[PDB]
């Protein structure tokens, strides 16, 4: 209805994506997606986290998990449920349980 | 002593009186008079007068035992919604609830400073009760019948269709009988219910 | 503090014997919220796992396709990233009921603005469409995963704040009446005595 | 017989007397000497008394009410932190209840036996209420102006900016007047209200 679904991911998840339907460019014309490549600052990355956050048209996040781990703290340091963050695996970088901040919420539940 | 039940005066008055007339001391500091506890009290002349009010009107008793139990059920759930803040209200538990509310407000107290209340008769009374347990049972089987079938029938529908009905059947307690005959009380009593009907039927 | 404030007598028996009753069947009562709210927890962390792991596969489904997908057409990565104009899918958001509680859940919309066509890149069209398939397939089961992790987060703090008001009921008041009810059967029992021996005197001084 | 102050002899004595000193067995467990109560107790003699107070020193009744009100407060406040667990508080609700906790443990206790505290004239008591009242007043409209506008102070902001200050503060009462001079502690009170009002001109 009004929320759409926004993707911070590698140029290929980025595409992939796209690709399935997701993504507009709003009245300010801007990309509801943020790609990573090699060579990005954690720091900058981090700012645009929380221009998804703040921003109110977002709902469900998706992020690869490496890339969620390279901002791990900034990423762990919101709890609401509105805001849900979501994290996906990538090629090199299948699944894993053990890190996830939500699954970390649930603790000793193993 | 008190306005309890502890003193041996009125414990042994309790256990010879047949009937008692427990007043609420909370109902008395909510000026809804008469400040009848309906809950701590008791009367053993129904049985006796259920042959009486056979022979003369023939609709009294069952009307009388549903506005019983509507009343405690509504003081059950009224115990039960105390601590979830009344989230759980389902929709019969709506109905219940609105209903023996309605009986409250409308037909459980009246203003002794005023031509309209100052007495009510047998067949005046019967009249209004008949209507309070006509509306609960359409209503509830209104709402039965849709969930049942298709398009369940919410409260809020029903409030929305017959706001007149309703309003109607709280003025039924001004058909002032010191400034009006019986036949035009009953006249109204009768159409109101009518309307009722109707309504329900658009409704439905 | 240890004891509510009143001036013991019978009726003051009655009236804290009611209220020990009332504070009891909400204890009992609180413990069966607190039942359904932990099954709950317990039913949606049932296959979390599960349909992650089936994510995790299915994601890589997309992957190898895509994969494939760099072989017939080529350099479609900046043709694509260019063409950016409206979204296909977007979020309903509905509600789930689950408890007394309501989380908010999610809905997947096909919007109508059909993907795009890009029929130039070196004539590869076919396996663009069946990559657009597993992402389509990939994001409705996403959606579904962040309907279910939402409702999970709020439904841990829901538990909480009904664990912390039964334990706060049943580790503070029922006590404190309890001693207050002691307390007051020792009164009436005291004001009782008193009057016997006092009778008993009056008793004795008649013999006279 | 107990602490039960509803005994007969206690019941005939509060009748007559004028002042009353309710004396509390917990803070005795505490070893909180003197085991006052400080909000049972009362005197009808302030009346009286405030004539004097006035003709010789004109700066009391601020400082006596603002402390009857943050008891108060705190007192009322108890509960609400008892049952809650100490989360929901605005700020100005927590820095009442630490101001509280603060001026409870250090003018209320005071040591029976020990040379420094066998005895304590009545400007000590004036200086160190005035330096919690100030230190009170100027916490809270900091964290009044700094709420109101943005990045509204914290209480553990104020305490890891003055922890010292506030070590100071309690430490105070080490004094035994007996052999230092009055005018000295008058003015090392002077000298911690400067360095209070130093740390909350660099805060501000």
């Amino acid at each position: 209805r009004g929320k759409l679904i926004a993707v911070i991911g590698d140029e290929d998840t980025v595409t992939g994506f796209l690709l399935g339907g997701i993504g507009e460019l709003n009245k300010n014309r801007h990309p509801n997606f943020l790609v990573v490549e090699k060579d990005t600052t954690i720091n900058e990355i981090e700012d645009t986290f929380r221009q998804f956050l703040n921003r109110d048209d977002i709902g469900i996040i998706l992020i690869n998990q490496y890339i969620a781990e390279m901002v791990r703290h900034a990423l762990d340091a919101h709890q609401r449920s509105i805001p849900a963050v979501l994290e996906i695996p990538s090629k090199e970088h299948p699944y894993d349980a053990a890190k996830d901040s939500i699954l970390r919420r649930a603790k000793g539940m193993f | 002593p008190g306005g309890d039940f502890s003193d041996p005066v009125t414990s042994a008055t309790l256990g010879i009186v047949q009937v008692f007339w427990g007043l609420d001391k909370k109902l008395a500091q909510r000026k809804h008079f008469p400040s009848v506890n309906w809950l701590i009290s008791y009367s053993k002349y129904m049985r006796a007068l259920d042959e009486y009010y056979d022979k003369h009107f023939t609709e009294f008793v069952p009307l009388r035992t549903k506005a019983k139990e509507i009343l405690q059920e509504e003081e059950d759930l009224a115990e039960i919604v105390q601590l979830v803040g009344k989230a759980s209200l389902a929709e019969t538990d709506k109905i219940t609830l609105e209903v023996a509310k309605l009986i409250k407000d409308d037909f459980l107290q009246q203003n002794g400073y005023t031509p309209y209340d100052r007495f009510c008769p047998f067949y005046k009374t019967v009249g209004m009760l008949s209507n309070m347990i006509s509306f609960y049972d359409m209503a509830r089987r209104a709402v039965e019948t849709t969930a049942q079938s298709d398009n369940k029938i919410t409260w809020s529908i029903i409030r929305e269709h017959m706001g007149e009905i309703l309003y109607k059947l709280s003025s039924m307690k001004f058909k002032d009988p010191v400034k009006d005959g019986e036949a035009k009380i009953k006249a109204d009593y009768a159409q109101l219910l009518e309307d009722m009907q109707n309504a329900f039927r658009s409704l439905e | 503090k240890d004891r509510i404030e009143i001036f013991p007598s019978r009726m003051a028996q009655t009236i804290m014997k009611a209220r020990l009753k009332g504070a009891q069947t909400g204890r009992n009562l609180l413990k069966k919220k607190s039942d359904a709210l932990t099954l709950r927890f317990r039913q949606i962390l049932k296959k979390i796992i599960e349909t992650k792991m089936l994510m995790g596969e299915v994601m890589r489904e997309a992957a190898f396709s895509l994969a494939e997908a760099k072989f017939t057409a080529g350099d479609f990565s900046t043709t694509v990233i260019q063409n950016v104009n409206k979204a296909q899918v977007k979020i309903r958001a509905k509600k789930d009921n689950v408890a007394g509680v309501t989380l908010p859940v999610f809905e997947h919309y096909h919007e109508g603005t059909d993907s795009y066509e890009l029929t130039g890149l070196a004539r590869g069209g076919e396996q663009l469409a069946k990559l657009k398939r597993n992402y389509a397939k990939a994001v409705e089961l996403l959606v579904e995963l962040a309907s279910l992790q939402t409702s999970f987060v709020t439904l841990d703090e829901a538990i909480k704040i009904t664990n912390r008001r039964v334990n706060a009921i049943e580790h503070v008041i029922i006590p404190r009446i309890e001693r207050t009810l002691a307390y007051i059967i020792t009164e009436l029992d005291e004001r009782e005595r008193e009057e016997f021996y006092r009778l008993k005197k009056i008793q004795e001084k008649k013999k006279i």
